[PDB]
RNA sequence: AGCUCGUGUCGUGAGAUGUUGGGUUAAGUCCCGCAACGAGCGCAACCCUUGUCUCAUGUUGCCAGCACGUUAUGGUGGGGACUCGUGAGAGACUGCCGGGGUCAACUCGGAGGAAGGUGGGGAUGACGUCAAGUCAUCAUGCCCCUUAUGUCCAGGGCUUCACACAUGCUACAAUGGCCGGUACAAAGGGCUGCGAUGCCGUGAGGUGGAGCGAAUCCUUUCAAAGCCGGUCUCAGUUCGGAUCGGGGUCUGCAACUCGACCCCGUGAAGUCGGAGUCGCUAGUAAUCGCAGAUCAGCAACGCUGCGGUGAAUACGUUCCCG
RNA sequence: CGGCCAACUACGUGCCAGCAGCCGCGGUAAUACGUAGGGUCCGAGCGUUGUCCGGAAUUACUGGGCGUAAAGAGCUCGUAGGUGGUUUGUCGCGUUGUUCGUGAAAACUCACAGCUUAACUGUGGGCGUGCGGGCGAUACGGGCAGACUAGAGUACUGCAGGGGAGACUGGAAUUCCUGGUGUAGCGGUGGAAUGCGCAGAUAUCAGGAGGAACACCGGUGGCGAAGGCGGGUCUCUGGGCAGUAACUGACGCUGAGGAGCGAAAGCGUGGGGAGCGAACAGGAUUAGAUACCCUGGUAGUCCACGCCGUAAACGGUGGGUACUAGGUGUGGGUUUCCUUGGGAUCCGUGCCGUAGCUAACGCAUUAAGUACCCCGCCUGGGGAGUACGGCCGCAAGGCUAAAACUCAAAGGAAUUGACGGGGGCCCGCACAAGCGGCGGAGCAUGUGGAUUAAUUCGAUGCAACGCGAAGAACCUUAC
């Protein structure tokens, strides 16, 4: 990925809407022998996103990087994913494995920060989180991280569903100090929304 | 190791046309030397200003030089000022007198030559090479009217100390038929790593037109 | 006659070879057959045998459907695990080996049977058209 | 005869699939299937030459029917009839009939036809390999020389020779040698070039210049092997020509080191060649001359082409090689 | 100021001198060595070395594993131990609630005050994760006292079986023996030769000896805890399964050490010794065979009595228990229906298959799935299952089991290729069928080598060597 400050006098760049968040992960080139020699192709894994909280991830295979980068921006944008949150938190502990990938979620007191090797790290940067506290337990890798990322993503759900599988009337399924938080958070949403809407 | 003829070689009896035309008996080698220090004469300052073809037609020992290119005002300058120098100085080294008629490509982007001629250019001006060739076609691609484009670059791409060939393509360019009208022009970049020499296919029609 | 794999969820390729058919019938109501070479000719009529015989409805499809009606859920495998790729819901005739999970609005019966099969046929059918009467 | 790619699907991934299966092909040629559907570079086709005919076609080319030659022949008035020369066109497509084919591709036979199934041969080298070759064709990055590693000339060398390899040529003879008579080519080459009749030589050649920038003139009307005849009688020879001596001619300022050719003599090895190994499947092998480029001359027995005469064998994939 | 890891250019040496935490940089164009500019990071400091925690879920209580990656004892029985079905009562030992006492000060944490600020110091809380006393609770664990029948075991009726041991015996075949019949070969091999023969072999017929192994049934089949078990019959004995539910009433599970069983080879003493056969000869093959192949051949293989304790003792899968879609074979037994067929059931053993699981292959009601109980075991590769020491053993050896040192890996599964003296299907003057040659002779050209003042320079498997040269007397021409 070299060489993309450019002016051009041509028809267009074509820029226009979803402006959102793309992170590249990492790149190996794969090699490929054949009868006479190697044929190097390349990996991107593309991690794209926006700040709501919906992460996308694709991976591209590609002879060039920027082909196999904008593969994968193609292919997580056919692939999206939806993640619940509260405020910009998460909801409560996770341990996703992808086979070998463990990594676990656990939320925090907002202010904290993203703590998260870099692949996480990625996989929550380009979402809606902010504030949680990660670990990536095993592996050692950056496609068994990203997917048993998705995978521990996988596994969250609102307070409300749970609410809703249980037929409690909520109260009845969250403890008190997580519904201050949504008291909180919707509250700043309130606040962001109708400075918004004027 | 792929050891493919000049295809402008390879169908200049059957669609492509020589580039000088002449009958000589017992005066050809003359007309060979002339032909040859007209051709030195005309790379430096028309390589400079864009230069695709150089034709030398030649009536009885008048001479007539026309040249192909992209740009007529780089080549003509001021009128007679860039022109009749070049011309003056044909009608000096070669020991007649020069008609030297100049004109303009209708697309740049669709002579093999001049596709060659941005490409090696750019290529000598520090750009990135994979970026260069793929923005030498995107453009050509098109715009006309040209059902190929074939660009392999070898020597010391980026300054790299092995001599790595690239292979860049769109589309059809079939070299075995012999009905492909197939422009072709190589053209060497010069960094000061060295030189990279880029040769470039373009397959404009199935057309014979016989 | 056959499911080809990746109608569903790759149209962007083979809607091209809808064009392509278009382009061959609209030069066989152009009647070029003698001006060109003969085994070009029987190409083409190779190319319109095969890709005639082969390709009928998607001849009138064009507009990546909202929903499939499968005969067969076990034998036409790949026509039910694309429908359910896109999320395009599916209906089905179950007989004693499909599984129902992958059919969102199933009919289940028995499919070896041309009157009962064929009969079910002509109750979607007139399904449909009914839904075009008031439309 | 393969090498890939796009988009879809399969897989955590490298990747796969397609491109595998059934049949077919000179061929990933082509059909039928099949989670693939398509494309692209190859293969084929387009181009040149060879094989048949049609139309056009008349000099420098042909000469039948005409006329005139006599010595020498199309040599000459003439003629488009035959060639031939070069332009356009027809013609081979499994097109037509019989059988196998899954009623598909394709294969076995037959007819017509100059030709039968990619008719013959070319030109045409895919993605890449081998750090293959070439900084001496050229171009070139970097390093080195710049009082020499530049440059000018004479002489020498690149041709030396106890050897060893490699590709060729002439042979070892009677299907042959030598003398005499005689018949048939194709293509080419030519300006300070090709150079005829005639004369002088034994012969390289000398003297001379006809005539041609060449379907015309010259390379003789072109060949050699072929055919008819005579002689030689199986031998180190009338085989074989190396070597060496004398005597010349031509080219060039100059044939010593180092040119070719001719004449006279000289007259060696060599009796079909150990292990091994090479080429070739039809106008091929084998053998026979001819021309060309480079070139003042030639180390040309080389290379590239042209034609002449012209075979044997292929049961078949076990074995060696790719 | 390569990568991690913020920060790059030139000059100088070109496998040297040096660098480096690991990966790795130096073979005349190093952003990795040395010097320079320049940048970055820190700053009265900044680097190095050592020692510890961290990252290391890499000794995993929180928080790991054991089919193939390291890792399931060869298999059982059982001592301590750990663990425990249903239900009523009681105790209050575990557990829990509450209050009292205590956990010195300092530190630690929160607030505040003081020193120009801060470090620092002080004041007041909290912390002091604990322990002892009093009072309360009784679901769960436990103790005691009882009750129950589903687990466990017993009785009864059957049933299947190479389960084991002892004893007696059967035939085919091989070898030798005596006797016929009868002649020059037999045997053996890719091809042969040592070898047995011509003194009567091999061949065939009759009889005799003796030993071992059990054709056919017999296989993806039965039984055994695992090794393992197949001629027959008899005698003694072990386990399993089903049916009824008659009895006992949790007597269950596992099991550190421990005892027992445990293929083959091997060991001791005494028998036996046909076939096969290590070692051992000769023969052959081969460069050479201390090998394969051949001819002979001793211990051994066999039995009696003991040792030994090992195996790819492998399902490479410890034992128990409950549950989790199915489909189809076959083994043992009960019953409802058609009336042997089908169903249902309990126990067994295979093949395919969901969900789920796995790194992948795979597993998949006979789990590698979902959970509980107990045991074994693993902690990078070598060094090494080795030394030292002890234990057992007649010995061979087994068991238990390290360190220095060294490496930056050693591994598992799958992928693309190449490859095979792998398989299949194909082709080419590839072989076969022919014809003509080369290799021996003379010369012509080119190369090697040696010469030389100079023998200019290039091109050395196929794809260099009548090749750059389509013309070396001078020129060409480079020497």
């Amino acid at each position: 990925r070299g060489r993309r400050d450019d002016r051009g006098g041509r028809g267009r760049d074509g820029g226009d809407k979803s402006n959102y968040i793309e992170r590249v992960v990492s790149i190996n080139r794969v090699s490929k022998v054949v009868k006479g020699g190697r044929r190097f192709s390349f990996t991107a894994l593309v991690i794209v996103g926006d700040g709501k909280g919906m992460v996308g991830v694709g991976y591209g295979k590609a002879k060039e990087v920027p082909a196999a980068i904008a593969k994968g921006v193609e292919e997580a944008r056919k692939n999206f994913f939806r993640v619940p949150l509260i405020g910009s938190t998460i909801t409560h502990p996770v341990q996703g494995e992808a086979a070998a990938g463990v990594v676990m979620l656990r939320p925090a007191s907002p202010g904290t920060g993203v703590i998260a090797g870099g692949a996480a790290r990625a996989v929550l940067e380009c979402a809606g989180v902010h504030d949680i506290l990660a670990k990536s337990l095993g592996s050692d890798n950056a496609i068994n991280v990203v997917h048993a990322t998705v995978a521990a993503l996988k596994l969250l759900q609102r307070p409300e569903e749970v609410a809703a599988r249980r037929g409690l009337p909520i109260e009845d399924v969250a403890p008190a100090g997580m519904l201050k938080a949504r008291r909180e958070s919707e509250a700043l949403a309130a606040a962001a929304a109708r400075e918004g809407s004027a | 190791m792929g050891q493919k003829i000049n295809p402008h070689g390879f169908r200049l009896g059957i669609t492509t046309e020589w580039k000088s035309r002449w009958y000589a008996d017992k005066q050809y080698k003359d007309y060979v030397k002339e032909d040859v220090a007209i051709r030195k004469l005309l790379a430096t300052g028309l390589e400079r200003a864009g230069i695709a073809d150089v034709e030398i037609e030649r009536t009885r020992d008048r001479v007539r030089v026309d040249i192909h290119t992209a740009r007529p005002g780089i080549v003509i300058g001021r009128r007679g000022t860039e022109a009749d120098r070049i011309r003056a100085d044909l009608e000096k080294l070669t020991g007649k007198q020069v008609q030297l008629n100049i004109l303009e490509v209708k697309n740049p982007e669709s002579q093999a030559q001049l596709v060659a001629q941005g490409v090696a250019e750019q290529l000598s001006n520090r750009v990135a090479f994979r970026r260069a060739m793929r923005k030498a076609i995107q453009s050509a691609m098109r715009q006309p009217n040209v059902k190929g484009i074939r660009v392999q670059c070898s020597g010391r791409l980026g300054g790299a100390e092995m001599s790595r060939s690239e292979f860049y393509r769109e589309g059809r360019v079939p070299l075995h038929t012999l009905r492909a009208d197939i422009d072709y022009g190589l053209y060497e970049a010069k960094t000061t790593f060295g030189r990279i020499g880029v040769k470039v296919w373009i397959y404009k029609g199935d057309i014979v037109g016989g | 006659q056959r499911w080809l794999g990746g109608m569903l969820t790759n149209f962007s390729t083979v809607h091209k070879r809808l064009q392509r058919l278009k382009e061959l019938e609209a030069m066989e109501q152009t009647g070029g057959f003698e001006g060109r070479t003969k085994k070009e000719i029987l190409m083409l009529t190779r190319e319109k045998n095969k890709l005639e015989r082969s390709l009928g409805g998607i001849r009138d499809m064009q507009k990546v459907p909202s929903a499939v009606w499968v005969v067969d859920t076990n034998k036409e495998h790949i026509a039910v695990g694309e429908a359910r790729k896109l999320g395009i819901p599916v209906i089905a005739i179950l007989d004693t080996n499909c599984d129902p999970d992958v059919v969102d609005y199933p009919i289940p019966g028995n499919d070896d049977a041309i009157r009962s099969a064929a009969l079910l046929t002509k109750v979607i059918a007139s399904a449909v058209a009914e839904g075009l009467q008031a439309r």
